[PDB]
């Protein structure tokens, strides 16, 4: 996360972190339930074996709420295409159930129609993760969060050098130095409605990070609600 | 209706036969007033943790 603030205690409990063999985070995820993590399909193509960590806020100090979980099965979208990042969504079923507690809780899955008309029309959404703090900087040691305004579909399609499919949407700023970045990928994009946070996107990609005239591109979760529902029962 | 202050619903709002119908996310139950959503148990979805 470029800019933004760090998630204070209990503020981003749905944040999960995919970690490689050497315990280093390389992507994000969202806790959907005791058994499921929602992530970016393109993140799976980033490491052979990995596990999921939840309840973490400072990768440089075991606070005690952290829990590492093994992945039982990975569920990649059949139509995911590496070339364009289209259909960038994946669901993970853990071997053991996540025990909810302080800093470990799921985000709500919204209903498509209501979310598209009411959630996605809110001023902003929140993105978070342990990703880079600068386009060329090091990964973050502290979990960060950032309020990213929804970006006009057409203004976004125009701003991008790559195709913006119907399974993507944009958020962020045109010039302001705030945006998600490498490491946050697969992470949560949620929208707050009356003190309840709903998952609305999956950090997908961008051209660099916080670049002028460039936005943050997220997987349009509302377009895969039926898919997520199916995967979470298989 | 649902376009008017979310139909007074806490969460999901749907318009049926010219009427507003509220519902809730998994883990919540619609209150007696048919608008508010009540957490079914501990650590319900979408809530930042306080303990
Ligand atoms: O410029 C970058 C930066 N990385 S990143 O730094 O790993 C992630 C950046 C993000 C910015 C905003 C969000 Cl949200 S994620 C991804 C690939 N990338 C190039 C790129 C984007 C893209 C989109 N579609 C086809 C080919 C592509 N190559
Ligand atoms: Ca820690």
């Amino acid at each position: 996360i470029v800019g933004g603030q760090e998630c204070k205690d209990g503020e981003c409990p749905w944040q999960a972190l995919l970690i490689n063999e050497e315990n280093e985070g390389f992507c994000g995820g969202t806790i959907l339930s005791e058994f499921y993590i929602l992530t970016a399909a393109h993140c799976l193509y980033q490491a052979k074996r990995f596990k999921v960590r939840v309840g973490d806020r400072n990768t440089e100090q075991e606070e005690g709420g952290e829990a590492v979980h093994e992945v039982e099965v990975v569920i990649k979208h059949n139509r995911f295409t590496k070339e364009t990042y289209d259909f960038d969504i994946a669901v993970l079923r853990l071997k053991t159930p996540i025990t909810f507690r302080m800093n470990v809780a799921p985000a709500c899955l919204p209903e498509r129609d209501w979310a598209e008309s009411t959630l996605m029309t809110q001023k902003t959404g929140i993105v978070s993760g342990f990703g880079r703090t600068h386009e060329k900087g090091r990964q973050s040691t502290r979990l960060k969060m950032l309020e990213v305004p929804y970006v006009d579909r057409n203004s976004c399609k125009l701003s991008s050098s790559f195709i913006i499919t119907q399974n993507m949407f944009c958020a962020g700023y045109d010039t302001k130095q705030e945006d998600a970045c490498q490491g946050d990928s697969g992470g949560p994009h949620v929208t707050r409605f009356k003190d309840t946070y709903f998952v609305t996107g999956i950090v997908s990609w961008g051209e660099g990070c916080a670049r002028k005239g460039k936005y943050g591109i997220y997987t349009k979760v509302t377009a895969f609600l039926k898919w997520i529902d199916r995967s979470m029962k298989t | 209706l649902c376009s008017l202050d979310n139909g007074d619903c806490d969460q999901f709002c749907h318009e049926e036969q010219n009427s507003v119908v509220c519902s809730c996310a998994r883990g919540y139950t619609l209150a007696d007033n048919g608008k508010a959503c009540i957490p079914t148990g501990p650590y319900p979805c979408g809530k930042q943790t306080l303990e």
